[PDB]
């Protein structure tokens, strides 16, 4: 393509993806603690 | 445009507004938001 | 229109229908009911500007697949720590 430019495409599914991460059971939360 | 194919089908005028502007390819939302403003042009439009 | 969280959701395609009992979606030029779902459905703002619209819940189809690996990974590495 000529002329295309710069910008970054948001994925809605990921904030989902991040929350999913943050709070799966007790993984980055308590499973890391030991 | 119902009936003209034959059967007439009751229909709301607001969705058939809402077809009319997907017919002309303009989503509907905008005519819900705006019925006051639609109706008082047209209104006006009439008297005119 | 529908309201299922505050937020105005609109057929993309067809028309809803209700009967009482429960609300579907359908093609406008056959009686096709279906369940009122995300994909279905799109939202355009929130529930008080326009006029005559109604309450009912609108299913997501990701959130029951996310919930069986939910279960399969939040109530099994639960005690062996
Ligand atoms: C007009 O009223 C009809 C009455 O049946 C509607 O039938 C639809 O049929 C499906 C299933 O075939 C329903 O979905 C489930 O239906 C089962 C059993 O079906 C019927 O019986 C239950 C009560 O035992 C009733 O609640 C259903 O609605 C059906 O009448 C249920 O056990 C489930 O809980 C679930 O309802 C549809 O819910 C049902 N739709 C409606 C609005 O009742 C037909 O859809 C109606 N037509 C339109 C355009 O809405
Ligand atoms: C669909 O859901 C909405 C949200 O629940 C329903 O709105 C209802 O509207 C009335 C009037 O606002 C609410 O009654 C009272 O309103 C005052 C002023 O906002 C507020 O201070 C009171 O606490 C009370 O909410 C009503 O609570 C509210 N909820 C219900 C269940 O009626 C709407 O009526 C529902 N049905 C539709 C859109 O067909």
């Amino acid at each position: 393509v000529i002329g295309i430019v710069n910008n970054t495409v948001y994925d809605p599914l990921q904030p989902e993806l991040d929350s999913f991460k943050e709070e799966l059971d007790k993984y980055f939360k308590n499973h890391t603690s030991p | 445009w119902t009936f003209g194919a034959g059967a007439a089908l009751q229909i709301p005028f607001a969705m058939q507004m809402a077809y009319r502007f997907n017919g002309i390819g303009v989503t509907q939302n905008v005519l819900y938001e705006n019925q006051k403003l639609i109706a008082n042009q047209f209104n006006s439009a009439i008297g005119k | 229109a529908i309201c299922h969280d505050g937020k105005a959701h609109f057929p993309r395609e067809g028309v809803f229908v209700s009967n009482g009992t429960h609300w579907f979606v359908t093609q406008r030029n056959f009686y096709e009911p279906q369940i009122i779902t995300t994909d279905n459905t799109f939202v355009s703002g929130n529930c008080d500007v326009v006029i005559g619209i109604v309450n009912n819940t609108v299913y997501d189809p990701l959130q029951p697949e996310l919930d069986s690996f939910k279960e399969e990974l939040d109530k099994y590495f639960k005690n062996h720590t």
